[PDB]
RNA sequence: GUCGCCUCCUAAAGGGUAACGGAGGCGCCCAAAGGUUCCCUCAGCCUGGUUGGUAAUCAGGUGGUGAGUGUAAGUGCACAAGGGGGCUUGACUGUGAGACUGACAGGUCGAGCAGGGACGAAAGUCGGGACUAGUGAUCUGACGGUGGCUUGUGGAUGCGCC
RNA sequence: UUUCCGGUGGCCAUAGUGGAAGGGAAACACCCGGUCCCAUUCCGAACCCGGUCGUUAAGCCUUCCAACGCUGAUGGUACUGCACGAGGGAUCGUGUGGGAGAGUAAGACGCUGCCGGAAU
RNA sequence: GCGGGGUGGAGCAGCCUGGUAGCUCGUCGGGCUCAUAACCCGAAGGUCGUCGGUUCAAAUCCGGCCCCCGCAACCA
């Protein structure tokens, strides 16, 4: 589970969720990658998810680079109380995810297999996204 | 249940530029309230306790630059 | 008195004629010489009495010939005890006449009776032409008494050459005269 | 220099006791100075201890044996 | 109550022209300043009222 | 749990803008930490050096603000508003053109002038503090000054003014 | 009149930083002294005073170097006033006006005023 | 939620506030005794639950957290 070691404040408005990706829409380290088609709030929890689908296919070989960092908190209102006393306490920690950012990246394994791994992942995530490659 | 330890703030102070450029002023007329000198005082302008620049002189409004700083002058009157 | 000291003609005609002869400068001022001495001492011992520094003066004032300036901690440290703006050490800077006639009776006389003396290390420059060494014990100084001091202390000197490279420094103050050794 | 706030520093003689005399300045009070060893009088440099070490293990050996 | 008020009062007309605050612990006896006094017309000591 | 004041964010590039929204401060302190005049440049890093160590004091090199600012935060300040020395009390009296900001009470800035000063060779600056919190209307009473009034007159007494 | 240089402003990096080469006639400077005014929280280092011998090594000045930094379009994109539209919903699209930041080509080894100097 | 508590082996002091961690018992070494207990003479023993901050300096000040308590968790 990716958390952040400290954060400047620990209650946070919502992030911004339109627009388009800011940056990193390509790309960077390995040789195929996640990239999402649908933007939304990604927690480590299923970032996690995705992470040990895809090494768990891909066995020993090849390396996952992480591309997004759950560093967004998001409280939690306490349990059954009513409106009101003050903001609740960090619950979920979330990466702020637009429309082409790429998630994850592969590298060191062979196409039809890191498609499948990729696949694997994808099914985990709560937004749409694809595979891509560097035009192989 | 639960309770803030925030809600305290303090009253608007009414800060900011009250004389743009070109604007007609008075002497003494105040041409900014501010807190330090985001804008230093220029030819025919004085600067006040609290950093409030006010006009020496009737004549115009105008914000430029005095070497290296922010400065506000007021152009004497044709 | 009115009189140029034997250190200081020494360095002018027999240290000015090697250096121009064996470095080549192509200008006449680019010969280095001493700049300047300073004289340190810390006597961070002084945190929680004010005689060891009165003693301080003293022995530098005795040693150097002038009043020394007395710094105060730019800093308070607790671990080693000492507040903000307490007196913690005293430096002389000497100049000229005072620095050419101190250098000489120093490394003429002081040094020379070190306890089992073995000379200075060669390699204690700053890396700029100049060259700083301490002296573990003070009383040393026969220009100061010896049954009045109120503790040992000990000191920095420091030579500030106008010398642009360390081995042009170290040719410059080998022929003033140090003892040194081939050791590090 | 600052009045008042320098010590006595005036002419001053020193004796080695080597056949060393010379005419520096320095504050010793009403006084000169009586050295008890000058540089070029001092058995470091003048070349006079040489003691290097005695690492002559064997050289012992033969010494009280050869 | 550690920094209490005092009142300056002209030496020479005896006038409590002035009042403002000292630090009893850093500045414990009587303080003396030079103010304008009014009724003397000019600057005079002023001192501290016991 | 909160109630007045100050700083930031929310606050949507003037100002203003709510919630038991998100962060902190204030009820002081300083006779210098005020005034003036002159001088100075930091933190960090690298190298050398008695005690001495990551770091005391010293030297050289580097280094423009990342240090510093009595105290929160922001806006400022290296031209320093930061560091140091000299002399001082303007932490004045009588004033306030002209403005800022509030429903109002109110809060804030202020040129110029006179008196009498401080500092500076002068130009000049000085009506507390780099700025913005460190505060409480009125009533009633109190002390100091003043002597306007005082019920027949003169006192007294009481009141008024500051 | 011009050239070169010393002062003093303005723009405040297109000017800086770094590297290279060269220059001093006046001038500037380092430099040489400290007797004299004056000065160092020690030090004639600095400040100040007296000289202008020595020296262009440095400051300074001239030429060269896009190398770090700086400057920087056009077009496109983001966003956006107004007017609408589409999705179950996060949200998205279009019309009509405005229009960046980044990046790209590129610019750039400063510009300009007054006074003085030596020569013309 | 409010308030308190966490310090040698144990049970308890040191907390307005910073700088010197104490008493009792127990542990260990020596006496006394035939031996043990008791008693007598000497010694060691906690960098203060944990993370971080304030500050020159934190058991002490501030916050988070863990553990133990007490209280509250109400009206239909
Ligand atoms: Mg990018
Ligand atoms: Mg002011
Ligand atoms: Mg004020
Ligand atoms: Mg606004
Ligand atoms: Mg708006
Ligand atoms: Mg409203
Ligand atoms: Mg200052
Ligand atoms: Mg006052
Ligand atoms: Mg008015
Ligand atoms: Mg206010
Ligand atoms: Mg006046
Ligand atoms: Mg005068
Ligand atoms: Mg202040
Ligand atoms: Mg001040
Ligand atoms: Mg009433
Ligand atoms: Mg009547
Ligand atoms: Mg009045
Ligand atoms: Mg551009
Ligand atoms: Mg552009
Ligand atoms: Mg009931
Ligand atoms: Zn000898
Ligand atoms: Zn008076």
């Amino acid at each position: 589970m990716l958390i952040p070691r400290r954060v400047k404040y620990r209650k946070q408005h919502h992030p911004k969720r339109t627009g388009a990706a800011k940056g990193g829409t390509q790309l960077a380290f390995g040789d195929y990658g996640i990239q999402a088609t649908e933007g939304g709030y990604l927690t480590n929890r299923q970032i996690e998810a995705a992470r040990i689908a895809m090494t768990r296919y891909i066995k020993r070989g090849g390396k996952v680079w992480i591309n997004v960092y759950p560093d967004r908190p998001m409280t939690k209102h306490p349990a059954e109380s009513r409106m009101g006393s003050g903001k609740g306490t960090p619950e979920w920690w979330i990466a702020n995810i637009k429309p082409g950012r790429v998630l994850f990246e592969l590298s060191g394994v062979p196409e039809d297999v890191a498609r499948e791994a990729m696949r694997l992942a994808i099914h985990k995530l709560p937004m749409k996204a694809r595979f891509i490659s560097r035009e192989g | 249940a639960s309770s803030s330890r925030n809600g305290r703030d303090s009253n608007a102070q009414r800060l900011g530029v009250k004389r743009f450029g070109g604007q007609l002023v008075n002497a003494g007329e105040i041409i900014v309230r501010q807190r330090g000198t985001h804008f230093h005082p220029g030819d025919g302008v004085g600067r006040g306790g609290d950093d409030t620049l006010f006009a020496l002189r009737d004549g115009n409004v105008e914000f430029g630059t005095r070497r290296g700083r922010r400065v506000v002058n007021v152009t004497p009157v044709e | 008195a009115h009189e140029m000291p034997r250190l200081k003609k020494q360095y002018r005609e027999q240290i000015r004629a090697a250096m121009q002869e064996e470095f080549g400068y192509r200008n006449p001022m680019l010969i280095p010489g001493l700049e300047k001495i300073v004289v340190n001492m810390g006597v961070g011992d002084a945190a929680h009495d004010s005689k060891v520094m009165d003693g301080a003066i003293r022995d530098i004032t005795a040693i150097t010939g002038q009043k020394p300036q007395v710094t105060k901690a730019r800093k308070s440290i607790a671990q080693f005890k000492l507040r903000e703006g307490q007196p913690i050490g005293c430096h002389v800077t000497l100049r000229g006449d005072r620095m050419w006639e101190f250098a000489d009776r120093l490394l003429t006389l002081a040094l020379p009776r070190i306890r089992d003396f073995r000379g200075l290390n060669s390699n204690q420059f700053d890396g700029k032409g100049n060259y700083t060494f301490g002296l573990s014990e003070q009383v040393m100084f026969l220009e100061i008494d010896q049954d009045k001091i109120d503790r040992i202390r000990g000191m920095d000197i420091t030579f500030v050459t106008t010398a642009q490279t360390n081995e042009e420094g170290k040719a410059l103050l080998k022929h003033l005269g140090f003892p040194f050794k081939a050791k590090d | 220099m600052k009045q008042g706030i320098h010590p006595d520093y005036r002419e001053t003689t020193v004796v080695c006791t080597c056949g060393n005399t010379f005419t520096t300045r320095s504050t010793s009070q009403s006084g000169t100075l009586n050295a008890d060893v000058c540089s070029k009088c001092h058995p470091f440099y003048t070349g006079k201890q040489k003691i290097l070490d005695a690492g002559g293990r064997v050289a012992r050996f033969e010494r009280r044996y050869g | 109550d550690v920094r209490p008020k005092i009142t300056l009062a002209c030496t020479e007309c005896k006038e409590r022209n002035y009042i403002t605050k000292k630090n009893r612990r850093n500045n414990p006896d009587r303080m003396e300043m030079a103010k304008f006094c009014p009724r003397c017309r000019k600057h005079t000591a002023h001192r501290e009222t016991r």
